[PDB]
């Protein structure tokens, strides 16, 4: 966590649909946006944090 | 010349210019912008703000 | 019904995916409960279920 | 392994939508038609309804 692992996502078309696909977490807690929009938007960048 | 005219006139028209102008405040919202509001919320979360 | 932990936030008013979609849709003026449960221990085997 | 849940290893993935006034790189699979001009429409322009 001190040390946290950064990569920076741009220049794609990001479906987030697939997202339940790969972690086995039970829902999303999204701020400023809702999960399911998600897939209707167009970000300058995005940034995952791990 | 005639003050009191152009006085009615201003403060009509500066009246009217605050009511637009009042359209781009958050009031606490996300966002001022109605369909910014709908489009990156659910029903529900939309709703609110 | 059963479906996957995922989607249980699904089974609710507004909500759209999969399962809000295609599978099963509640209306927005929904008054109700909605219970879910894990059933790992009966709905799952070794090979799959 | 023993431990109780709320000591348990969470894994946290974060992610951070930059939306700035820049060209959009990061969309979601929306198929674009053609650009109509001088008629009513309902127009999106990345994600901007």
């Amino acid at each position: 966590v001190y040390a946290w692992n950064r990569k920076r996502i741009s220049n794609c078309v990001a479906d987030y649909s697939v997202l339940y696909n790969f972690a086995p977490f039970f829902a999303f807690k999204c701020y400023g946006v809702s999960p399911t929009k998600l897939n209707d938007l167009c970000f300058t960048n995005v940034y995952a944090d791990s | 010349a005639l003050g009191k005219l152009q006085d009615v006139v201003n403060h009509n028209a500066q009246a009217l210019n605050t009511l637009v102008k009042q359209l781009s405040s958050k009031f606490g919202a996300i966002s001022s912008v109605l369909n910014d509001i709908l489009s990156r919320l659910d029903k529900v979360e939309a709703e609110v703000q | 019904f059963v479906i996957r932990g995922n989607e249980v936030s699904q089974i609710a008013p507004g909500q759209t995916g999969n399962i809000a979609d295609y599978n099963y849709k509640l209306p927005d003026d929904f008054t109700g409960c909605v219970i879910a449960w894990n059933s790992n221990k009966l709905d799952s085997k070794v090979g799959g279920n | 392994p023993t431990y109780g849940v709320g000591h348990q290893p969470y894994r946290v993935v974060v992610l951070s939508f930059e939306l700035l006034h820049a060209p959009a790189t990061v969309c979601g699979p929306k198929k674009s038609t053609n650009l109509v001009k001088n008629k009513c429409v309902n127009f999106n322009f990345n994600g901007l309804t």
